[PDB]
């Protein structure tokens, strides 16, 4: 096997950012691919970690620098002179010897380019009333992303976690909802688990009928 | 640079029927009897996954409902029969010449029977209110098709310019969507009104559905 990419990044305009991808005994090529939010895929370039040889898409010649450390099977990409156009998800993908396609991808690394500062969310219950709905309002965080689980991952069926929206304050907000049997509202506890790694904050909020 | 043009940009296909996605290359992607064309698909939040390699070869772990054909510059991905789980975006890729390039993508929607939304409204929590802001949340759960009108009525007057919508991707198991509408007001503007309602119009509902609450009770 698997490709483990590093976590989401926040970087200021003009600064630089280095992303990594660790593969966990043969020749292979590590490619990097750029995907802007809700957009197409752009091939950046590849590197052979055995020789260190690289090839770049001409459009990224001055934007990206590819590096590989064969000792730990880790490939790096350095993005410099960051602008708003560089905000995207960056994927690493592996091409095996004799293949003309990608066999495995990393999970992707989100890069946000902005002068705004990191801020953790506030979490407010969406309190319910044979089917009830309850949830959590995750408000006023920056940057993306935030992860939400219910009952430490034990409750997944009926869960909808909506895409975040940028609010007038410039901070993101989302809601996570779940539909549950209305007869379990007095017996079953429903807690949302909110994780915002850029601000290193984890919040648990009980969603329950208001007093 | 070899430019790949995908068609169509989006399409809706009935469950059990055939989806046909085209990729046209500005140059031949053939070399020495081999064709350097791949198809991938991507589901929301996940990396792309290889479906077909070298124009017509199914990859391990991929159901045989996916097949690819064509050579030179014209290529086709066929999905037959389509299933709910095939909701995704599909990409062609040529690996014949540097730089490698991708098609613009095709978003596949899976049709299903009309399903009216279930509607829930959520008043702001007391602890948000104390901080000086009121968020009112309207939830539309598990509907199809995606088009829905959600209007905020506040003392029976239509609100505009102070709500934001968010919609899920098409559910990979039941092919429905879900939607949230959030009305945001300052605490002082929130206290200027008594009745907060969201009115939902949707093809599956005979008449619009209204969910409301009284501020305070």
């Amino acid at each position: 096997v698997q490709l483990q990419q590093s976590g989401a990044e926040l970087a200021k305009p003009g600064a630089s950012v280095m992303l990594s991808c660790k593969a966990s005994f043969n020749g292979y090529w590590m490619h990097w691919v750029k995907q802007r939010p809700g957009q197409d895929l752009e091939w950046i370039g590849y590197i052979n970690p055995t020789t260190g040889h690289t090839e770049y898409n001409q459009k990224f010649k001055d934007k990206a620098t590819l590096t590989a450390d064969e000792s730990s099977n880790t490939a790096y990409i350095e993005l410099s002179s960051l602008t708003s156009d560089d905000s995207a998800v960056y994927y690493c993908a592996r091409q095996e010897y004799r293949h003309s396609w990608f066999a495995y991808w990393g999970q992707g690394t989100l890069v946000t380019v902005s002068a705004a500062s990191t801020k953790g969310p506030s979490v407010f219950p969406l309190a319910p009333s044979g089917t009830a709905a309850l949830g959590c309002l995750v408000k006023d965080y920056f940057p993306e992303p935030v992860t939400v689980s219910w009952n430490s991952g034990a409750l997944t069926s009926g869960v909808h976690t909506f895409p975040a929206v940028l609010q007038s304050s410039g901070l993101y907000s989302l809601s996570s909802v779940v539909t549950v049997p209305s007869s379990s509202l007095g017996t079953q506890t429903y807690i949302c688990n909110v994780n915002h790694k850029p601000s290193n904050t984890k919040v648990d909020k009980k969603a329950e009928p208001k007093s | 640079d070899i430019v790949l043009t995908q068609s169509p940009a989006s399409l809706a296909v009935s469950l059990g029927q055939r989806a046909t996605i085209s990729c046209k290359a500005s140059q031949s992607v053939d070399y020495d009897g081999d064709t350097y064309m791949n198809w991938y698909h991507q589901k929301p939040g996940q990396p792309p996954k290889l479906l077909i390699y070298a124009a017509s070869n199914l990859d391990s772990g991929i159901p045989a409902r996916f097949s690819g054909s064509g050579s030179g510059t014209d290529f086709t991905l066929n999905i037959h029969p389509v299933e709910e789980e095939d909701a995704a975006t599909y990409y062609c890729q040529q690996t014949n010449e540097d730089p490698w390039t991708f098609g613009g993508g095709t978003k596949l929607e899976i049709k299903r029977t009309v399903a009216a939304p279930s509607v829930f409204i959520f008043p702001p929590s007391d602890e948000q209110l104390k901080s000086g802001t009121a968020s009112v949340v309207c939830l539309l759960n598990n509907f199809y098709p995606r088009e829905a009108k959600v209007q905020w009525k506040v003392d029976n007057a239509l609100q505009s310019g102070n709500s934001q919508e968010s919609v899920t991707e098409q559910d990979s198991k039941d092919s429905t969507y879900s939607l949230s509408s959030t009305l945001t007001l300052s605490k002082a503007d929130y206290e200027k009104h008594k009745v907060y309602a969201c009115e939902v119009t949707h093809q599956g509902l005979s008449s619009p559905v209204t969910k409301s609450f009284n501020r305070g009770e």
